[PDB]
RNA sequence: CGACUCUUAGCGGUGGAUCACUCGGCUCGUGCGUCGAUGAAGAACGCAGCUAGCUGCGAGAAUUAAUGUGAAUUGCAGGACACAUUGAUCAUCGACACUUCGAACGCACUUGCGGCCCCGGGUUCCUCCCGGGGCUACGCCUGUCUGAGCGUCGCU
RNA sequence: AUCCGGGGGAGAGGGUGUAAAUCUCGCGCCGGGCCGUACCCAUAUCCGCAGCAGGUCUCCAAGGUGAACAGCCUCUGGCA
RNA sequence: CAGAUCUUGGUGGUAGUAGCAAAUAUUCAAACGAGAACUUUGAAGGCCGAAGUGGAGAAGGGUUCCAUGUGAACAGCAGUUGAACAUGGGUCAGUCGGUCCUGAGAGAUGGGCGAGCGCCGUUCCGAAGGGACGGGCGAUGGCCUCCGUUGCCCUCGGCC
RNA sequence: CGCGACCUCAGAUCAGACGUGGCGACCCGCUGAAUUUAAGCAUAUUAGUCAGCGGAGGAGAAGAAACUAACCAGGAUUCCCUCAGUAACGGCGAGUGAACAGGGAAGAGCCCAGCGCCGAAUCCCCGCCCCGCGGCGGGGCGCGGGACAUGUGGCGUACG
């Protein structure tokens, strides 16, 4: 039918893993992901779901970068100067 | 031998021919489900697989 | 399957190694809080990807 | 057991790979003893010699930059390491002597009518 | 009335309200007001003696070096240190590393296929097979090199 | 994709003991990275909120009666 | 706060009640064991009866696979068993597949459109071939004999 | 039917550069609805608002009148109070709705092209050597390259 009877011929995969957001969002039947839309060169963010900007913006990374631009600049950016040595 | 994950099997051969200066006749690597490229590495008849082992440490 | 692609084995691999239980020692930690681990599954009620 | 990074500054670069990588087949040699049993005097010392490692590497590759950035310094184009790295507008927005410079004709104004000091009573 | 039921009280259970706490939030203000092709934001994978996440970090991976302090970390074993000394632990971090995906950059998305140059095996010039090293994106500016035209001319 | 046969004759080869060629004729040497590889495959390991009478693609296919892979009984194999 | 078929949390009567009835079927003895209608062995009686209640695969699951052990919890009774729980172990390729090829289709540069992220389009308004035999010269290399090799040019090549 | 200028126009893994993306609380440029109100409803209102697209900065944008005034006249921009819920718009319904003048915070001014004069007096880069140099600058040395007459640099811009 439409009910239990035909949940069974659910053996086939239309998403998968992105390359770029790291969800399963990648529709491999047109190659073009969902959450964050893969083979275009702007991140998917609209101001419509605001739950959804809080997900995946600036933040909730590791910032292997970002991070220690916050430390570096508490100082001026000093550059090639070791402190005085003993 | 277990191997890091990005290594041929023709640079595994060098490896332990380098390491322990011995011989390899051939090599099979499967991978493991950890994810850990486990290596077999079939020794040339010049040499004694017992007297080997006994170098590197294991029993 | 055992068609999987290199990728998926990898994928298939860490959510192994991170089903053990937590080791007995950590109860006694000075601040510990913890008591059982919590993300650990079963291959019957979870379904990977979900 | 203990290596200072105190007397690593000055032995030649063929002889730390000497050290180097005689640590290395002693790492080599401990990983086997964790398998095999051993003990917890060989399994603590792991952290020992793992980090040894990191004093010594660091060392080489501190020489090998330091005499380097020697080689670079007084030539005009040097490759992209050497160079600072600021961020990405301290490099394309600011100027040493470039953007401090003053027309002539904003030149002689300055040099004309110069701004001086003055008072007033009330 | 022995039972059953009802009402109240003592006690014991199911349950977590009230009360007091609080390394948490909301709101207001101040100072500063800084990301990325030298590879950002985000994602996957890894790393501890025992360790799953949480945090931290990147094959130097629960950190290296330097400085300041000055005798610990600790859940258990181990030993580092003459604490005597660079000298345990922590804070700062200016030096030194920084896997793979990502604007992602040789073509692709399957650890797939390549080219061009250097080094070591493979050679001994004898071409290959192996390993290591450096490049191989699009648009755009100035300059260089090579060029195309029954485009405009000059000359022999 | 790949592999092959045919036509045509630009070229090569030596001047009398030897060549150039074998759409390798018989031998001989060296090399063949990278990733998947257990198991279930279903009135229990899949989808239906589960050890759900539902659903989901194929290969193998004995003896007897019988037109027959019908129905019914038995052997290899399996089950409570 | 008494109410809003109020929100969240908790507990009753119903109630030890409905129920544990789809596909013929179990019995005797023995073993470990504290314990046995159910676990294991043996004997017997039955069924699935090769379009299977059999022997393997693809999708899908992702360690359920195998061994040792456990008696909290789950397996709508039980259980000495498990698909559970705790430790260990396991997946080896020139020749089996992937990778290579094109199929319906998808898609970028050229071009066109568009305020704009981008879109239409696939030979279509494009200087789209970076390769080769030989030849002339310069030029190394190694027995610069001879050939491997290299730069300029002459030739050759449909861009489909 | 060769040689040499210039103009248009390509290819370079040519030397040296730069953009791509992220964040988006504040800002700038496009695009731009419907619930709602009118006791219905279409103009109107909700509103040039939310949603969509682009682009930066620690601030953005604006800015030294092709101005306001009509006075005995003020003097770039922005911001506060006031003018004012007024003038004006509106099925003149519902509703919408500024500005000049005043006092304050701050106060900063200017540069070109053209007209023209100066022997392109102008500029980018290579190479050499001397110095500094972790925002690549200065000293000179070059019958070293190139741009530039289809116009660079100084004087000079409505206050002349
Ligand atoms: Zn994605």
């Amino acid at each position: 039918t439409k009910g239990t009877s035909s949940f069974g011929k659910r053996r086939n995969k239309t998403h998968t893993l992105c390359r770029r957001c790291g969800s399963k969002a990648y529709h491999l039947q047109k190659s073009t992901c969902g959450k964050c839309g893969y083979p275009a060169k702007r991140k998917r963010k609209y101001n419509w779901s605001a739950k959804a900007k809080r997900r995946n913006t600036t933040g909730t990374g590791r910032m292997r970068h970002l991070k220690i631009v916050y430390r570096r600049f508490r100082h001026g950016f000093r550059e090639g100067t070791t402190p005085k040595p003993k | 031998f277990i191997v890091d994950v990005k290594a041929n099997k023709h640079q595994i051969k060098q490896a332990v021919k380098k390491l322990y200066d011995i011989d390899v006749a051939k090599v099979n690597t499967l991978i493991r489900p950890d994810g850990e490229k486990k290596a077999y590495v079939r020794l040339a008849p010049d040499y004694d697989a017992l007297d080997v082992a006994n170098k590197i440490g294991i029993i | 399957s055992s068609h999987k692609t290199f990728r998926i084995k990898r994928f298939l691999a860490k959510k192994q190694k991170q089903n053990r239980p937590i080791p007995q020692w950590i109860r006694m930690k000075t601040g510990n809080k913890i008591r059982y681990n919590s993300k650990r599954r079963h291959w019957r009620r979870t379904k990977l990807g979900l | 057991a203990k290596i200072k990074a105190r007397d690593l500054r000055g032995k030649k670069k063929e002889e730390l790979l000497k050290q180097l990588d005689d640590l290395k087949v002693e790492l080599s040699q401990l990983r086997v003893a964790k398998v095999t049993g051993g003990a917890a005097s060989k399994l603590s010392k792991i952290r020992v010699v793992r980090k040894s490692i990191a004093r010594v590497l660091t060392v080489i590759n501190q020489t090998q930059k330091e005499n380097l950035r020697k080689f670079y310094k007084g030539k005009k184009y040097k490759p992209l390491d050497l160079r600072p790295k600021k961020t990405r507008a301290m490099r394309r927005r600011l100027n040493k002597h470039e953007e401090s410079l003053k027309t002539k004709k904003q030149q002689r104004k300055e040099r004309l009518y110069p701004l001086r000091k003055y008072a007033v009573k009330a």
